[PDB]
This record gives C-alpha cells, structure tokens and sequence, in this order.
C-alpha cells in the first residue's frame, strides 16, 4: 500500500515546496530577512538586521554624539555620492589616490 | 499440472526503506501530489490523477481552485465551470481563484 | 494588541469564511497567505513572507470543515487549526453538550491555549455562533464554560445568530435557544444579537436583491465585524479598543445584549444616486428599517448607543449629528442616563470585496445599542417555547441523551427573571 | 465517515435495491464494472458512505441481498449493475417461505438469521464511523416482512445506538396482491412500532395514480415505480453525500420529525414529476417545486393528507437555490393553510438545502410528512384484520407452526392504541 | 545455522510431505531437477535449513521417507519433484502394517527402526546446529501411527534438547476410513503427550468445510487438502528462512504458546482464502486478514473455538506491514471478545511480522491457537474407545501380538486426566 | 572525549542501524567509510588513511538481522569482525539468554570491548541499546552490564532501554523478562533512559499523523534523540555539558535513575512552514504529556530534576525567559526540596535531516530529560501484571528446565516492591 511509512495527505506531507528543496522551516532569532519598517514603534522586542554590539555602543564612535547611526557607515554607497562626500569634507585628496582607495 | 511461474520480487523492509530511502520517498510522494487531502485516500483517485498528469493558464485556475477537476480525464465543460456541479464555496471564491491564477 | 477568533457551527464557520476573506482583502494578504504591523492583531507572521490567522474553526459534521480545507484557502488555514468531528449533534443541545462534548472540547482548549501562549497582548476572545442548532448551542456553551473557568478576566465577545419570530427553519430551536441563554447570560461578556429575517429585509430594501442567499448575509456580518475592529486595527482621530465597550455599554452585569446596525447599506447604482454624508448616514443608522434584528426600537428606550465612523469623518459634524439625534423626540432615552453616546472615528474607509453587492463609499457608520426591544424578543421566544413545553414534545430525545426536566424549568424561570429584570430596569 | 449499510429483503426489496444501486452508481459515476469514470471529484469525496474499495478501484456496494428464492438472485445478476455486488454477500436460503409470516419468522429464520447477522456484523465492523442501516422490504409478503422484521429486531438488540431507516411498501384493499395481507402487516408493524427508528411507507396504488395522472405513462411497469422509490432514497441520503448551505443528516431529520417516540411513520413524495409532453413548457422555480410538493395527491400513500393535520414536515431541496425564497415559501404555505397544521407547534416545517441535484435535473425536492393521516390506513387494515380473525380463517396455517392467539390479540391491541393516540393528537 | 530435518510417515504423511517439498522448492526457486534457478538473492540466504548441496548446484531435500508398501514410494516418485529426493533416505520395508498399531510398533519396527535411526542420525550430525525435527503423519492409520510414534520416542531419547514439530492429522466419526481409528489414536496420543514436544492438529472434515464454504470448490481432492497443509507448514517455518521486522523462531513460539508442559496440541489456520469469483471483490489489509484469521469457519479442526476459551494465540504475518496496525488489531480483537480469552493471562496474542509473503500474494498470515476447545475432540475419540473396549471388540489382533490390557488402561487414564486438566484451566 | 556503543538484541541493533546512518549523515561520511574533504573523534576512529570506523559493537544470538546488515550497503563501514553473531536465539527466555547461550559469547564480547577501550584514549563512558521485553536484550544485556561494571565500575553506563507498553504488546513472558532485567538494571547501570512503543506510535499519529508507522520511524526518532544528547560532546556550544553533568545533576539519590525523554519539534514540512517557530513554544511543547517517549501521566507526579538540551539558533536570554514562565506556571509542580530544578544547555549546530525521512530541517530543536514518579507508576503497573501470571506458576517450567529457579523470581519481585516504596517515600 502507498501509505506504508508516510502521510501522503496534502496538509501534512513531508515534501517541501518546489521553490526550495532545502530551507530551515522556522523563525530566525535575528529576523534579518524582513523589510525594515518605515518608522520603528515604541515597543519592539525583536531586532532587525544590523544592530550595534554592546561593546561598540559602550565605546562609541565619535559621530554617534552628532547623531549619525552606526549603520550609516556600513551602508553601501555609490561612486558619485562618495566622491561628493569627499569633496564636501576637507579630504583634499587627488584623483589617483581616490581611484586607488575606491 | 504445476502453476506456470511466479517471479520473486518482494524485498525486505531494511533493503527497501532504510537503504533506498530517497527513491522510496520520491516514488511514494510522487504517487499523490495534486490530489486533495480529503480525496487522496482512494486508489482510483490516485490512478486518475497519475493519468491526468500523464495549457498553463488552465493549470493555473486548476491549482488555484484546488478541488475542481483533480481526477477528470454527456455533460460538456464550459469555459469557467461544469453545468451539473457548482458548489457555493466555489461560487464565492471564483474571483479569488481567478486573480490568483492571473498573478501566477 | 491582538484578539483571537473561534467559529462554532456550520453557520459560524461560514460567517468566518466571509470574515477572513474580508480581512485578507483589507490587509493585502493573498489567499496563499503571503504579502507581495496592523495585521498583527489578526495574523501572526511565520517563516519568511507568510501570515497565519488567529482563528479556530470547530464543528462536528466534517462536510463544511473539509469543504473549507479543500477550497481556495487551503494555504491560509493550515490543518492543525481546523478541528473537525465525526458526527453531527443533529440539532440536539443534549447531544452537543453531553455526549459529543467531552471528546472535542479538550482538543479545542489544548489548541486555544497554545495560540494564547503565542500571542502577547491578548485583548480577548470573539466567538461566532448561532443558537438555533445543536453544535453551536451545546458545545458552544461548554466552550464558554471552560474558557470562563480557565481565564475569567479576559473579555469575550459572542456574536450570536438568534432565531427569527416567523421566518424559521428548525423545530426545536426554542429549546436550543433557551438552553443557550441559560449560560450565555452569565458567561459571555458582550453578546451581540443577529437575525436572519431582519438581514433579509435589509438586503431586499436596500440592495433590492430579490433572491438573497447566506453569502450576502455573511458578507454584511463580516463588514460589521471589520468596522467594529478597525479602531483597534488602525489609527484614527478618536480610536476605541475592546475595553470601553464593556465600560460604556454594560450598565449592569446581567444586561449585555446589543443590537447592531450599519450604514450605508447601498449598491453601486444607488451610490451613484445618493450623496452619503455623516448626517444622513447617522439618521439612516437609527430607523428600524436598518436594524440587524427584527424588533421595534421605538417600543423601547435607548440605554446607550455607540457609533463608529470609518473613512473621511471629522469630529464637528459627527457631534452635530449626535446633537440632532438627541434633540429629536421620536426616539427617547432613559432618564437615569443623561449622556448615552460613545463615538469613535477611524481614518481608513471600508474596503470592498470583488463580487460583493456593496459599493465603496467615503464613510460608513456602525451602530451598537442597548434597549428593551431585546427584552420583548426574549418574551416572544419564551411564549412559543412554553407552548411546546406544555405537551412535553421532543423532550424524550434530550432525556434519552441524559438531560432532564429540572434544568428546562431552570432555563424557563431564568428567562422569566431576565424579562422581569429588563422591565424593572427600563422604568 | 458516516456509514450507511443497505439490506434488501424479499422479492420486492431485492428489485427495489437493484434499481437503487443502479441509480446511485449512475449518480456517483461508477460503471457497472465498478470502476470510476465520472466527471467531478465531488463524487469521489463521499463514495465511502455506500461503497468499499476492494482492488484497484473496484468499488463494491455495502449492501446485503437476502431472500429465500433463487429466482430473485438470478434476476438481480442478469440485470445490469448486477455484477457489482460481492458474491459473498448473497446470503440466501433454499426452501422459501410462501407468504407465511410464521415460516419467515420462526422456521426459516432459525437457519437464515444467523448467517445474515454474521455477514452484517462483518460489514458493520468493516466501517469506521457507523451512521445507520437501511432496510427495503414489504409488509404483505412472508419472507420479506417477517424475516426482515426479525432481522431488524436482532439488529436493534445488537446496536441500540445506531440509525435505522425502514422503507416498507404496504398493501391496500383495491390492490390486494395476497390473501393474508392484514395477517402479515399487523404483526410487521407490531414489531416495527418499537424496533425501527422510523419507517417510511409506500404503496403501489399511489404510484399507479402518480404515473397515470402526473407522468401520463401508458404502461407503468414495476421498473418505473422502483425508479421513483430509488430517487426518493437518493434524495433522502443526498445530504451526507454532497455539501450545501444547510445540511440535515438522518438523526437531524429524525429529531426534527418525531415529536413522540411511537410516532415514527412517515409518508414521502418527490418533485418535480412532469409529463414528457409538458416538460418543455413548464418553468423551474422554488414556487414551482413547492406547488407540486404540497399537492396532496402527489403523496406516495393511500392516506390523503387533508383528511387530518400535519404534525411535522421536512423538505430536502437539491440545486442552487435561494434560502430566502425557500423559507418564505414555507412560511406562506404554513400560514395560508392554518387548519391543516398542528396548533401547539410553531413552524411545523424543517427545510434543508444541498447544492448537488440529481443528474439531468436543475432543482429537485424530497418531501417527508409525519401527519395523522396514516391513522386512516391503520384503521383500514385493522378492520380487515378483525374481520378475518373473527372466524379464525386461515389462522391454522399460522398456529400450526408456533403461533398462538395472544400474539394476534396483542397485535390488535397495539394497532388500536396507536390509532387512538393519533386520534388523540389530531 | 538453524536446521530442520523432515520425516514422512505413512501414506497421508508421504503425500503431505511431497506437496510440502513441491511448495518449498517453488518458493526457493529450485526446479525439480535439483538445480537452482531463482532470481532474487533473498532465496540463497537460508537454503541450508531444508536442503544440502551435493555437487555442481544439486540441492537435495533434508527428508526421510518411511512406510511399508511400495505403492506410496512409486506414487511419490512418479509425480513432479519426485526425483529430487534421496534414494538412501528412501528407507523402506516390505510387509505392511495392515492398519495395526501393534504391528507398526512391535513387529516391523524391530527391523526397520534401526535403519531409519541410522539414516536420520547420519543426516542429523551431517549439519552443525539442529533447531528441530519435523515429522508429518496421521493418527488413525497403522504405519504412520505406531512406527512413527516409536520413531518419535527414539529421537526424544537420543536428542533430548531439540525442537520437534509433529504435524498430525486426526480422525473423526463423521469421516471414518478405518474401524480401529480410536484404538490407534488413543495409543498414539498417549505416546505423544509424554514424548512429543508439540503437535499441529489437523483433520479432513474442517478442510472439506473450508473448500465448500470459503474456496467454493466442487472437487476438493486429497491433493488440494495436502496443498493447504503444505502452505500452513511453509507459513509456520517462514521466519527461519526469511528476515522480518519481528523475528519468531520455533523455540520462542513454543515458549510463548505453552504455559504448561502437557498442553502442546495446537489448532492452526491460514489466511487469506478467497474464491476465484470473490477474489476481485475483496480488499487486502491487516484488518481484512484479521477478521478471517479469528473466524471460526476458517479453522482446520473440528472443534468450535467459541465453545471454550483461548489460553494463548499466535499470528504469523508475511508482507510489508504496519507493526502498529498488527498490535492494535490484536489488542482490539482481544478486548472485544474478552470472555473467550483466559483471564489470568494478559496479552494472550503473540504476533510476528516477516517481510517475505508467499509468491504471487501481497500479504498472508498463519494462525496458531492453544485453546481449550480440543477437549471436545478428545472426549469425542475417548467415548468411541471406551464403547469398543467395553467388550474388547477388535482387541485380539493386539493381544496376540504382545499388547496387554494395561496399556489401554494407561492410555485411557491419560486421556481422562488431560481433558480434566483442560476443564480445570477453562 | 570518546564514547562507545553496544547494541544487544533486535530492537537495540535496529535503533543502532538508524543511529549510525544519522551520525554518518551528520559528520559527512559516505557509507564506504571515508571523508571527502576532529568532531567525529567521539564515534569514529580514523584508521590508517582515508577510513573512519565506528566505535560500536552489534552483538546478538540469532544471525538473521546481523548478516542482513553484513549484506547491506553498510558493509564497508563496519568490517565483519565487530558484528558478533551467535547460532541459536535466546527465544525470549531470560534464563536461556543469561545462563545457557550467554556464557559462550560474553567472553568474546568482553575481549572485543577491551581492545575498543584500549584503542580509545579519553573514554567518557558506555552506552547500551536494548529492549527488556525479549530474551537476548534482557539476559545477555544484564550479564554484559554486570561484567562491564565489575571490569570498569567507575565509568558511567548510559542504558537506553525499551520497556513494554501497558496495553500494546507482542510477547507473553515480557513481564517476566522485564522484571528480571530491572533486577540488575536498578543496581548496575548509572543512567537509564526509558522508551516505549505506543507512546511513539501516538506521537507519530498526532504530530506526524502517520496512521501506519513502521519500526523505522520510531528508530529514526530515537536516533535523533541520541544525536541531540551527544551534540554537546560532538560540537562546541554556548553552554555545553558532557555526560558527567548528567550523572551529577540528573540524579538525587544513588538508586533513583529513570529519566523520561521528549523531543520537539517533531513536525513535517508544510506544518513547520505554517507554524512560527521560537524558543518559548518549543519549551512549552517539551512539557505536555502528548510529546513524551513513554506513555505516563506526569500530572499525577511531581518533577524532581529536568534538563533541556537546545540545538541550533538559540540564545540564553529567551531560554531563561521560557524556564521562568514554566516555573511560574502552576499546572506542573516540582518537588519542594529542589528549589532549582532546571538545567539548560545550548549548542550551535541544528539537527540534520536524513533524506527520505519524515522530518523537515529546522532552525532549532529541544530534547528533554526529566525525573518524576510516573515512572514509579509504570513500574507498579508492570509489577501487577507480573504477579497475575506468577500466581498460577505459568511459563515457569521453561526457566526451571533451563536451570533457573523460584528464588530469583521472589527476590526480583520484592526488589520491585522496594523500589515502589522508595519512589513513594522520595515523592513526599
Ligand atoms: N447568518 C447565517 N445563518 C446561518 C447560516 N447557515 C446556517 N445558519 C443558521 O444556523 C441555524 C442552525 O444551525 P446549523 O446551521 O444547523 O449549525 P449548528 O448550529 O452547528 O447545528 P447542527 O446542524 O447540529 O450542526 C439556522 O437556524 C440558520 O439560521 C449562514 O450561512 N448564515
Ligand atoms: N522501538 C522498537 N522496538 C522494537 C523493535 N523491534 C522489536 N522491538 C521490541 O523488542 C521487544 C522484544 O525484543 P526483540 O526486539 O523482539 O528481540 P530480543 O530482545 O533480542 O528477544 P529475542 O527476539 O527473543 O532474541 C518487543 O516487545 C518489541 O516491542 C524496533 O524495531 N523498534
Ligand atoms: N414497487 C414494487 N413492489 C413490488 C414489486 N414486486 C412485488 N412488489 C410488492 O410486494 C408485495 C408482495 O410481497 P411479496 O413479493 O409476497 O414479498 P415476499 O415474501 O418477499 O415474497 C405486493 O403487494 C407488491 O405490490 C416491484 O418490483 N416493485
Ligand atoms: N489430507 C490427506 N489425508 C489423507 C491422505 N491419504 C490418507 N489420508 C488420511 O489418513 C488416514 C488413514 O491413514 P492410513 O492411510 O491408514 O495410513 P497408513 O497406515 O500408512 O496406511 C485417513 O483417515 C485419511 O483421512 C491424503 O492424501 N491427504
Ligand atoms: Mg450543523
Ligand atoms: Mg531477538
């Protein structure tokens, strides 16, 4: 008979969906794979993605007092935007060294 | 006179389902994939589904509706549904199934 | 914040079929169950891109339950929630409360307990049932019994479909209804009364549909529930949760039986026809022609009214409309309550369902009130109940199941005490 | 899930059951070989209520054919769909009763009832959630009435909690097919009034009247009458087999129709029945169905219902229909005809709707009435019983096998008290 | 590893063993020329339990035939699979017992039992680890009864610690083939109760009843009866020859079945048994096998199991099966029929599962019960023995050869106290 | 760190067949026995070059299943010298397995386990697999435990034994076998893990709704439980324990060592996809009676010490919160003299699935090992059905003819009664 070891009913079958042969069916404790909310609410007991470590918030970088969040640094940025940031600040570095660092 | 012949085919459970687990499970779960939960219990339904498996749009509405025509192979079918049978749940969820098939 | 739903009986789970379809359309969740914080009050988010409802369908005859299971919403409700029995109670309150009761209520509670464990800020329970049948009556009352003894302090909103005076389909539904009330009086915290023939009149007069079915009735009930919960679901100018309902609408602990109404009950061509604004919709939400239970509110006095406005509504004109309603002499209030209004405003307008008979409108009003029309309904039911009980008809089924006469007499005298209570309070 | 097992008793019962299984097989889409070839999976979804899966989709009915004459079995096998029954279930004697209640209930019973109980026990334990048994038979024959009746009593002893339907065809003086019709029917109903949960009453005179007037058939053979009865059976059991807005199972209908324990005899009708000439010209509406439903001459018993009052009525509708239309029609037909219904029961009508009509039709309806009109038929048969018993005519063929006088006296007493209580509640 | 050697006694035993060897050879895939032609490797694994390799793929059965008339040897040589046997296991006398237990146990035994013991010894220590002996014979005849039981006594004396299965067919008054059947049977069972380890009780009446009711055959010949018995033998020994989910060899079968040393006469049956007409109308499930297993009409003994109580029962299953289903099936059948099982023993049913069903089937089973019903059959033979011994009818053929009245007295005492012990434990 | 495994009997070695497949899948070893491209060191000793042999001995009296394994595809994994096969079965006879046939194979078993331990370096302890209902697993198992205890004594012996179910059974003399097994299981092994068959049947019927489960599913689930137990040794974690913390924390008194086991989440693919999986609800699922390896009602007993292994993506904060919630809950009651009755543990590697299995891969899982008195109720239930048969002296003659007597039956019965009184006394 067909139902000798399995369930074979569509509600409780063991065969995963065809899109993903193997994926951890569960809720991760970090919840990285979620659209970041437009405006974070007052009370949220779950974190999203890149939150600073306790040590880094204990010994903060300098711009944290000015109001730049730690994530703004690690955020990926384009060539023209970073070039404009360099020009607007007083880096005063030439194009050759700029291309090297980029 | 003795019976003509009968081949020996039965394998032991150890050789069957703890050494060929992948092919065994593949065949078992391939036997019944499109059938409904309340419908899969019947071997006639399973055979009908296998033969049926043996139009992408029509497949979309079929898989969206779910319990419409899983075991089909008089009354002619219309473009949307079958004259003789039209359940109230289907009448209510026709539009949802249509939009789901469109999205698919 | 969250409130969880239990649907008892063939009528209850069809009402829920309408309700959850409406919720998914309103929150943008496809039937498969995944989007392409407001949802948190009804859907818990699992996995990656998937939301599952906070509901429990329960019934004894499996036909409707597995109809739901194998319909289009196969993916939405996963089968661990759709509790199903083996045989119906056959509209027998004794069968549904004493014979089949103890083998399904334990599973119902063992699932509801872990849904409650999953949820965090549980506002309360909302149960959908009809007291005419046996399954909705018997094990529904048992479930209320056990939820009360298990929680006690949590709010329970029971939406109950009471039998109509003349338009009826059952025979022993008076027995079933009084047996339901004997526990629904003392256990549920907010009971909302609904009728079938009244909604038939509403849909015949407003949507001018001459052949209505249960689908339209369920769609309208779902609209009412959504309008009542939208204040908790979304932000508004003056938003109101579960608790003020109890605080403001229940003057005394034994009087919680609320009438409902909704406006504009309108079609597409008639929405093209008429201008819909706050004054006229408030006026339309008070005549008996738009009452969800067939009874005359003119015969009684309004103890308290609650008005939810959805859509483009502003406090000035809702205050003007309620002032006009108070000044109108046709409907009279109770002297012991000088201020008897509870208003609420929500910004997101009511949504429509494809294939539905309603049209999208700028704003809508849901009214819930206390009166003595419910009291006269109870007496009308009691008369036809005692008419049957005089000949001891159909009592042999219940007594053979295991019921007896003492509790029939107890229900009769309890309802007599209830009608006396309305009579004394209304003065 | 819910399980109904079928029993066919006697010649008439066997033929009726053969037609019943023909129509049910056609409804569920399984060919006379037993293989599914239907159109919708809604047929598969509830085939387990009547069928068992043997080998490779070989679906066999859950029915037991039982008689005392090989001719009926030979005819059943010769006819189409006669090859779907399990040959093991053909429990069968050899000597025959010969229209003798004593022979069917005391002599041949002693050697056939054990085998039929064994087979039915096997078939009832083979299922998971038992719902009930349904037995098709007569009250005038010998091996159909007495033997099937003893079967019913033994079944009720073994399973006191399960559902039971008794489809019994009864005689009338105008069509008196045998000579001992009252002698048999009195004892049969004497056992049924405490044994069966409910019995639905049929007769051939009403069927002939229906076929003559409404159907306008020229030669209404027994096949057409069996077809009508089988259609009624399908209507009364469709609620389990197909979904609808408002489902009513056998127990639900019983508790709705039976006000007092002894009042479990019903009269049934089917709609629509249109002559083939007038089929084309006639509309299809809920009032259309209700008009032919409440036709007092559409009933299938020789008990004209307007000669009394209705205690309870039940309507099983099949097709896509409006509940508001249905219950407004019921309210109208109950309000306008006030005198024909009992006064101390409001809303004397129970309605149920199923979405799946019989094949080839758009809307159908089965009407079941529990009224006091059947007291006329019961008095009509008890009078003949007393008239024959007065000289003890033909009584020695029964006394010379195990009967005495007091059983007949008790049967007469029970007829008298049952008709008296109908008269009381009338 | 484990070893079973076979002994065939008398005409009936020789025919039964011939059919048994044919069935075993078909199962193990060796053609009647003694060469191997099987396909799956599962056959090679345990062919040392019944066969020996001689040279070049020649497999010879481990059996010894013993009789007194050339007719049986010629009959078994002429038929198929007759040339596979061993000419020196064709040990053989010439006179003929003439259905005389005294002749078979005292006259021809004194000159053939030395030779049969020599050959059975040779074959017994030809192998490494004997599991048991397997002797097939009758209890009414002369050659198989007397000489066979003396052979049993000798084997018990020489090997005391090995299993021994004796497949004994017993007589009945309804089928009497000889007039001294109770005389022979009483002495045979008197020797068996003290020497035999366990006997499988068979009889022709129940086999004929099975072939009439279940098989629905018209000509149930001796070949058919022997085929049934051979199938039962293969079923009971299947565990030693094929792997299973829950293995059960002969010794653990004995320790599970036998609660007291004297109670070792077991009643046996086989499933499934279906007619050619009804094979297509039947399912193949564990409950389907179980309802036929525990049926009284499946039994191959003339003793009603419901007339007493079951002390112990065992069910061998063959096929790929759900051990859960097997367990709760036995549990449910034991709880339902609680009165028919003994009370001071919980879990009266021992069930075993093997992964190799018989060729061509899907799922098979063998039932072995140790119940107290066989005291009816023992009283049945005891009354006949007393009735003829009351005036010493037919006795001088034993007395004049060396038999004395004392042996008959002890045999009667043994029957009386054995049935007394059955009645005590019932 | 190493631990060796011995499997005695049909059930024990079938569970081992599941277990070793699961271990090879976890450690990435193909069934041939080599690793294509140190955590394995606890089970597999790398011999020469490109080989990994398990630290295991399957031994049994009948040869059927053993040579089935020999002929199977795991021929290159276990070479045929560790597979110890007798000639004739103990035939479900404790006397036969402990006196007749046991005396011949036990010497070779000791001589093989001796060189296994010699090749090992940091032997943590032993682990034995058997079901006490049968004959071999009872008699040969008890004898082997006695010899191992007199040989080593100070090394812990994890005995994972399967008792017979209350209502579901397949033998007749398994009460006798179980009592005779417990006689030495009480006083030789250090930690005894209890298992039944119908409890796992109900688990598969409820969660996995396998209406027709075979022994392989039960063996796979037990193998997953053992893997969850051993994960702390095999891989590093945030809060790790070896087998010694179990021996210390999980036993309050030298005789009370009988631990109930549980696993979560035993769930299928789309059911797991449906349910939101976190720490709180799996901790809740680990405590209801509907998810225990042994059919007992903990509501009638009071807990005494519980331990919770967690595998996968689990932090200490939420498990601490879950333990606090469980302690505050009033349905389950701990014993008064144990204020801190909880011991947690966390490991970083999630459970691994076996292809063709009935389980889906999951972010995190929980294995519970706990103490209660429902085990005492089980023992009393078994004792009653032992006594009912023993009153009539049924089946005693087989053991008597084997060579054993009535004295040990009397002693085992009184020992079980003493254990009953001990449980009832400690419960107060
Ligand atoms: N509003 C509304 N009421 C319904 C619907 N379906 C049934 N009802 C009501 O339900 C009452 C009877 O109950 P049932 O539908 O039989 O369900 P139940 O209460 O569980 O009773 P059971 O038949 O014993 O299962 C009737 O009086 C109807 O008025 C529906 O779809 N919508
Ligand atoms: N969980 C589980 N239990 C089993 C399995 N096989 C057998 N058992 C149990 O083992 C008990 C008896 O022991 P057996 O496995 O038959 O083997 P044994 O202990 O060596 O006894 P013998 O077979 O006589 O040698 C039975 O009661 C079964 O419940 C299995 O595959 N899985
Ligand atoms: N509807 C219908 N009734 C039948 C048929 N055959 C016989 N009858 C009725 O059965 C009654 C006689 O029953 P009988 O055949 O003697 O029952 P028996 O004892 O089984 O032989 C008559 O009144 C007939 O009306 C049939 O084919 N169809
Ligand atoms: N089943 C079966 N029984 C047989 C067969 N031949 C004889 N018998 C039985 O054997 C009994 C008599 O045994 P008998 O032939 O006298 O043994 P003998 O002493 O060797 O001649 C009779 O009661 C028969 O029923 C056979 O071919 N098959
Ligand atoms: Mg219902
Ligand atoms: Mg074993």
């Amino acid at each position: 008979d067909a139902d000798l070891g399995k369930s074979l009913r569509e509600g409780y079958r063991n065969q995963p969906k065809p899109g993903d042969e193997g994926r951890a069916f569960g809720v991760p404790t970090i919840r990285t794979d979620v659209r970041l909310p437009r405006l974070r609410s007052v009370a949220n007991a779950c974190n999203y993605g890149n939150e600073p470590d306790a040590g880094q918030v204990l010994r903060p970088p300098r711009a944290a007092d000015l109001g730049i969040s730690d994530e703004a640094f690690v955020a990926l940025r384009p060539k023209s935007e970073l070039r404009q940031l360099v020009d607007e600040a007083g880096l005063a570095l030439s194009d050759a060294d700029f291309e090297a660092a980029w | 006179v003795l019976p003509p012949h009968t081949a020996f085919t039965a394998t032991t459970t150890y050789r069957a389902e703890t050494l060929n687990a992948e092919p065994n499970t593949a065949a078992i779960l391939d036997r019944s994939q499109g059938l409904a939960s309340t419908l899969v219990g019947y071997e006639a339904a399973r055979q009908a589904g296998e033969v049926r498996r043996s139009d992408p749009r029509a497949r979309a509405e079929d898989t969206a509706r779910g319990i419409g025509t899983q075991t089909v192979l008089t009354v002619p079918t219309k473009y949307g549904e079958l004259p003789g049978y039209q359940t109230t749940y289907g009448a209510a969820t026709d539009k949802m199934a249509r939009m789901q098939a469109d999205n698919e | 914040r969250e409130v969880i739903s239990i649907h008892i009986g063939q009528a209850g789970i069809q009402v829920g079929n309408a309700c959850w379809e409406l919720y998914c359309l309103e929150h943008g969740i496809q039937p498969d169950g995944q989007m392409p914080d407001a949802f948190n009050t009804f859907f818990s988010e699992t996995g990656a891109g998937k939301h599952v409802p906070r509901c429990i369908f329960l019934d004894l005859e499996p036909t409707v339950v597995d109809e739901v299971r194998t319909g289009t919403y196969r993916q939405l409700f996963h089968p661990e929630q759709l509790i199903s029995g083996k045989e119906d109670a056959a509209n027998n309150f004794a069968r549904g409360h004493y014979t089949i009761g103890k083998e399904i209520v334990d599973l119902a509670l063992d699932r509801i307990r872990k849904l409650a464990d999953n949820c965090t800020g549980l506002q309360g329970f909302l149960v959908f049932n009809a007291v005419g049948g046996g399954t909705g009556s018997g094990l529904g009352s048992l479930l209320l019994e056990r939820l009360s003894v298990d929680y006690g302090k949590k709010s329970k909103l029971g939406f109950t479909v009471y039998p109509s005076p003349q338009v009826s389909t059952a025979v022993v539904e008076p027995y079933n209804s009084v047996l339901s009330t004997h526990s629904l009086l003392e256990h549920t915290d907010v009971a909302v009364m609904l009728d079938n023939e009244a909604i038939y009149d509403i849909c015949r007069r407003s949507l001018d549909i001459e052949r209505p079915t249960y689908t339209n009735l369920n769609r309208l009930i779902a609209q009412v529930i959504s309008s009542l919960t939208a204040s908790l679901r979304f932000d508004g100018a003056l938003n109101v949760d579960i608790t003020e309902f109890q605080t403001n609408l229940v003057p005394y602990p034994r009087i919680h039986f609320m009438l409902s109404s909704y406006a504009p009950i309108i079609s597409a061509e008639k929405a093209y026809h008429e201008q819909l604004s706050v004054a006229e919709i408030t006026n339309a939400a008070f005549e008996p022609a738009s009452m969800m239970v067939k009874c005359d509110p003119r015969h009684g006095k309004y103890m308290a009214c609650c008005l939810m406005y959805r859509g483009d509504v502003v406090p000035k004109d809702v205050n003007a409309s309620v002032a006009t309603i108070k000044t109108k002499r046709t409907i009279q209030f109770v002297d012991w309550c000088p201020t008897g209004f509870k208003c609420g405003i929500n910004y997101q307008p009511p949504t429509v369902v494809p294939g539905g008979d309603l049209a999208k409108v700028q704003r809508a009003v849901c009214m819930i009130s206390n009166s003595t029309a419910i009291g006269e309904i109870f007496s009308r039911l009691d008369h036809k109940f005692d008419l049957m009980y005089a000949k001891r008809a159909f009592v042999h089924w219940y007594v053979g199941e295991g019921m007896e006469e003492g509790e029939f007499s107890e229900a009769r005298e309890d309802l007599a005490a209830l009608e006396k209570d309305f009579e004394e309070v209304g003065a | 899930m819910r399980e109904i097992v079928h029993i066919q008793g006697g010649q008439c019962g066997n033929q009726i059951g053969a037609k019943f299984w023909e129509v049910v097989s056609d409804e569920h889409g399984i060919d006379p070989t037993g293989t599914y070839h239907g159109d919708s999976d809604l047929q598969l979804e509830r085939i387990n209520v009547y069928f068992n899966e043997a080998t490779g989709g070989r679906y066999v009915p859950r029915a037991i054919l039982m008689d005392l004459e090989p001719g009926t079995m030979d005819s059943v096998r010769s006819g189409p769909y006669g090859q779907i029954f399990r040959p093991d279930n053909f429990v069968f004697g050899q000597t025959g009763a010969g229209n003798n209640w004593a022979k069917g209930h005391y002599t041949e019973g002693a050697e056939l009832i054990d085998s039929v109980l064994d087979v039915v026990r096997k078939e009832a334990e083979s299922c998971d959630c038992l719902q009930g048994f349904q037995v098709c038979h007569s009250l005038g024959g010998g091996t159909g009435s007495g033997m099937g009746t003893l079967l019913i009593s033994k079944i009720r002893e073994e399973y006191p909690d399960r559902m039971m339907l008794t489809f019994s065809v009864v005689p009338s003086p105008k069509v008196s097919d045998t000579v001992v019709e009252p002698y048999n029917a009195t004892l049969s109903v004497h056992q049924l009034v405490e044994n069966a949960d409910e019995c639905m009453v049929l007769d051939n005179e009403a069927l002939y009247d229906i076929c003559f007037r409404t159907l306008k058939l020229t030669t209404p053979t027994f096949g057409d009458l069996n077809h009508l009865i089988s259609a009624v059976m399908s209507g009364i059991t469709c609620c389990l087999r197909f979904p609808g807005q408002l489902n009513a199972d056998l127990r639900k209908l019983a508790v709705n129709l039976i006000p007092f324990p002894r009042l479990h005899f019903f009269m049934v009708g089917f709609t629509p029945l249109t002559s083939r000439g007038s089929q084309q010209y006639r509309a299809l509406t809920v009032p259309e169905l209700t008009q032919q439903m409440w036709d007092a001459k559409n009933m299938m018993c020789a008990a004209d219902p307007r000669h009394g009052r209705y205690l309870t009525a039940s309507a099983l509708f099949r097709g896509r229909m409006s509940t508001k239309e249905v219950d407004e029609q019921m309210l109208n037909v109950q309000n306008k005809n006030s005198s024909y219904f009992v006064e101390w029961i409001p809303n004397n009508v129970k309605s149920s709707v199923c979405d799946i009509p019989p094949k080839g039709l758009k809307m159908s309806a089965t009407f079941i009435g529990n009224s006091t009109a059947i007291q006329e038929m019961f008095k009509r048969v008890s009078e003949q019983f007393t008239a024959m018993f007065r000289r003890k005519a033909f009584l020695h063929w029964y006394t010379g096998e195990g009967m005495d006088e007091m059983e007949f006296t008790e049967a007469e007493s029970n007829m008298n008290d049952l008709v008296s209580e109908y008269q009381q509640y009338q």
